[PDB]
RNA sequence: CAAGCUUGAGUCUCGUAGAGGGGGGUAGAAUUCCAGGUGUAGCGGUGAAAUGCGUAGAGAUCUGGAGGAAUACCGGUGGCGAAGGCGGCCCCCUGGACGAAGACUGACGCUCAGGUGCGAAAGCGUGGGGAGCAAACAGGAUUAGAUACCCUGGUAGUCCACGCCGUAAACGAUGUCGACUUGGAGGUUGUGCCCUUGAGGCGUGGCUUCCGGAGCUAACGCGUUAAGUCGACCGCCUGGGGA
């Protein structure tokens, strides 16, 4: 209900955010801060190396970082943030 | 007897769930693990990085007291969520304090907008605010000496998701 | 994190199109209860409502069709 | 199912107290009425097997009740079967 | 997955976006699924089997995790 | 459905013994009460206590010696399916006299030995060891 | 008797005829001592997909506590009437007198 | 045998969730065919091919129409049903389940040989229907052969009505009913209280998935939904083959 009706605030293409990461699922990092949402920053960006990266080595656990949206689906609640910016 | 029952409800009365009551005494330090004891079932494995202030080195020796947090119990063995979030509540209280006199005054120094609002940092933490909040008018701190000293006058806060944009320079306003 | 439990609605309304639109895809499909985190009881109701809407041409069956 | 009002009416007639409802005779009457109602349905819908199961069950229950009545108190049973027009 | 190229948007970016949309839709997957008839039984079996696998992954592995490897 | 109350009681007792339960409660009956009393007399339970007016609950208090249970075995013998009646000469000896056999006789329910002494047999309720 | 909720969609070229139709429908309902708890002309409306080749249509909501025979009759009328494209008579538990979210 | 009692069994009140059943409507997507436009040499298919369809204009593409069948997403070790099984949406008829309090009946119960009914798929009969799929059949491959697997077609059948058939690994390979015996993590559906100070807090019922204790078991495993501890009734087994 509450985050997902008017999900146009941080939308427009690249609004940078400061978000604490929660759990890094070996494909992802799960930074999610903006009032009950979920972001990923999965593994492809994260750095400027693609595949050999393993996100636990490269950033942190529980830390507020540089992230912005890059993509929102307000329907299948997958805001797909990035970190290579 | 009922000494113990009364002692139990007493000890219920003299603790709460969040990181509120500054109770854990730091009883062993080793890099890179701090550990306390706030009257919980076990001792916290604290990072060192919830406790170094603003330039990288530690601030608290043995006996020192910070509250941590709670509401999560037993992942196998151990007890807490980190005390640094604790700190967030204190920050929230100072931000709330504004409401009383309609003006929270500290220092806010905001050089640039990651997402349309200058970033303001208070003490150790740095927060992001919407673009208007940084400047009272159209002054723009890009011409101001870099990472300048003002305070923060609040422009906008999102109240659920935590984004706060604050008012650099223009003391008169 | 269900909306309908918090709002405390007795029944979901097919006429309330805006609300429905949050739970439907860009492609028109109804969004899973994993993603939305809707309660099971409510989810079914929501689906039903959506279906009804589709019958009444209030919501589209799909993005492509015309 | 049997409509509330109808049920109430049935209870009032057969039940001594009218608040009673659980009297054997009353129960039987209730069953009987339901059966009667369902006959119409089942004439129409001969393949509605699942529904018919319920009807069958009800009938069985009624029979059981009747049997119980018989051993306990014969006159009452007789009266009941006159009222309802149950062949047995 | 209907898409419109924005003003002064690169081609490659647009393509990527389209791909993403497609993925989200699960269109290709759907197509694959409907290529051949799956007996109901088979469908059931897969679903249950998959579920079982998922369960195994979640709990047993978690238990394993508690104990250190070296 | 519940067909044999005595048997049920016995089963309950057994389960209590197994599971190290202090006391075992059940719906009371006269026969059951008698049985309980007999058991108490013979020293397999500590005490029994019936409580209630409308629907009274018999509560036995089980006995434990050196960790393990006292009632080593407890079987029904007569049962609704197949009744067992013994004449005073044919009365059994449970565990070669070390256990007891509850037997219902014309002069009330009693242990097998007691029955023998009296000079009368009857319906054999249960063996207890 | 039974609280129905009806929404019918009229062809947009017959939009000026709609009120009369509505009146007629009401009248029938009234006839069998049937109450009409809410009635909302939603007006001309863009369709999510083009039913019968046309892109707009005229929606009328109407809530009615009526006997089922009259409902049946109404349905029949709708089916034969060529002005009304779709209908959706739809049972409800209560009277639901409060206004719809799209009117508000 | 006679009188009772209310704990079992049932009745009544108000709600609750549901792909439970029967009947009748309707919606949208997609396939097929028909008619026409645009257009030009390939399409299709496979491991690779070929049969096949194509310059008599296919395939592709757009417009209009016909008709049948099934219901994407929701959708879940979710739900309902005695089992078989049941899935778009709407209405009509209809069976069961559960909870909340009360009120009533007062053992009316459990099980069941014969008996009666329901019983997937295929199959049968008569009359309809027939898009897709496809036993049989035909051709093309593959192969030593290929009465198969693969390909291109393709008829019974699948669909509907009313009858019959009465079987399936009809499986939880676990009869039904009742009682009793340590725990944990869920799902689903009620319901009582509590400042719902918030998505919550503390209970209490129903159904349900997984793990595991005692105990049990040839072991595997089962484990409060028992394969544990007992009672009631029924069904069934007595070496393999022959069968």
């Amino acid at each position: 209900e509450d985050p997902w009706v008017a999900i146009a605030k941080r939308y427009p293409e690249g609004t940078k955010l400061t978000g604490r990461v929660t759990n890094l699922t070996d494909y992802g990092c799960f930074v999610e801060i903006e009032e009950g949402v979920e972001g990923l920053v999965h593994v492809s960006e994260m750095d400027w190396t693609n595949k050999n990266i393993h996100p636990s080595k490269v950033v942190n656990v529980g830390d507020v970082v540089e992230v912005m949206v890059l993509d929102i689906d307000e329907e299948r609640r997958r805001i797909s943030l990035g970190l290579k910016q | 007897e009922s000494f113990a029952q009364l002692f139990e409800e007493s000890l219920k009365e003299i603790e709460t769930r969040p990181g509120s009551i500054v109770r854990g005494v730091v009883v062993a330090i080793d890099k890179d693990v701090v550990l306390v004891d706030a009257g919980l079932k076990s001792e916290s494995a604290i990072p060192a990085e919830q406790f170094k202030n603003a330039q990288g080195e530690l601030e608290i020796q043995v006996g020192d007291e910070v509250d941590v947090a709670l509401d999560a119990v037993e992942d196998g063995f151990g007890e807490t969520l980190l005390s640094r979030e604790k700190a967030k509540r204190h920050e929230a209280w100072i931000t709330l304090e504004k409401a009383y006199e309609d003006a929270e005054t500290v220092t806010g120094v905001i050089n640039g907008k990651v997402k349309g609002g200058f970033t303001v940092e208070l003490n150790g933490i740095r927060a992001f605010l919407p673009g208007s909040l940084v400047d009272v008018r159209p002054v723009r701190d890009t011409l101001h000496l870099e990472g300048k000293e003002l305070e923060f006058k609040v422009i906008k806060l999102d109240q659920k998701r935590n984004n706060v944009v604050v008012s650099r320079r223009a003391v008169i306003e | 994190f269900c909306r309908f439990t918090a709002e405390g609605v007795q029944e979901i309304d097919y006429k309330d199109i805006a609300t429905l639109k949050n739970y439907i895809t860009e492609s028109g499909k109804i969004v899973p209860s994993r993603i939305t985190g809707t309660r099971a009881k409510y989810q079914r109701q929501l689906a039903r409502a959506i279906k009804r809407a589709r019958y009444l041409s209030l919501l589209p069956y799909t993005d492509r069709h015309q | 199912s049997l409509s509330t009002e109808a049920t109430a009416k049935i209870v009032s007639e057969f039940g001594r107290d009218a608040n009673d409802t659980g009297s054997t005779e009353v129960q039987v009457a209730l069953l009987t009425a339901q059966i009667n109602h369902l006959q119409g349905h089942f004439a129409e819908h001969k393949k509605d097997h699942h529904s018919r199961r319920g009807l069958l069950r009800m009938v069985s229950q009624r029979r059981k009740l009747l049997d119980y009545l018989k051993r306990k108190d014969v006159a009452r049973y007789t009266q009941l079967i006159e009222r309802l027009g149950l062949r047995r | 997955p209907v898409i419109k190229v924005r003003e002064n948007e690169p081609f490659d970016v647009a393509l990527r976006r389209f791909k993403r949309s497609c993925e989200k839709a699960g269109v290709l997957a759907e197509v694959r699924r409907r290529e051949f008839y799956e007996k109901p039984t088979t469908e059931r079996k897969r679903a249950k089997a998959s579920a079982v696998k998922r369960h195994a992954k979640k709990l047993a592995r978690e238990n394993a995790r508690r104990t250190r490897l070296y | 459905s519940m067909q044999d109350p005595i048997a049920d009681m016995l089963t309950r007792i057994r389960n209590g013994q197994a599971a190290n339960k202090a006391a075992v409660t059940m719906p009371s009956s006269k026969l059951k009460v008698a049985i309980a009393n007999v058991l108490k007399e013979e020293g397999f339970i500590e005490d029994f206590k019936v409580e209630g007016d409308t629907k009274p609950e018999l509560e036995l208090t089980l006995k434990y010696f050196q960790g393990k249970a006292v009632v080593e075995s407890i079987q029904r013998v007569s049962r609704p399916g197949l009744r067992i009646y013994k004449r005073k000469d044919e009365l059994p000896k449970v565990m070669a006299g070390l256990g007891i056999a509850v037997v219902s006789t014309s002069k009330g329910v009693m242990t097998d030995r007691a029955a023998r002494q009296a000079g009368l047999g009857g319906e054999i309720i249960c063996y207890v060891a | 008797m039974r609280h129905y909720e009806i929404v019918f969609m009229v062809h947009p070229d017959q939009s000026e005829q709609v009120p009369g139709m509505i009146e007629r429908y009401t009248a029938a309902i009234t006839g069998a001592e049937g109450k009409i708890h809410r009635l909302e002309d939603w007006g001309r409306r863009q369709l999510a997909y083009p039913i019968n080749k046309l892109h707009k249509a005229h929606y009328v909501l109407m809530n009615v506590e009526a006997p089922q025979e009259v409902i049946d009759e109404l349905e029949t009328t709708f089916r034969f009437n060529d002005a009304v494209i779709r209908s959706m008579v739809m049972r409800t538990k209560h009277a639901v007198t409060e206004a719809s979210p799209m009117v508000k």
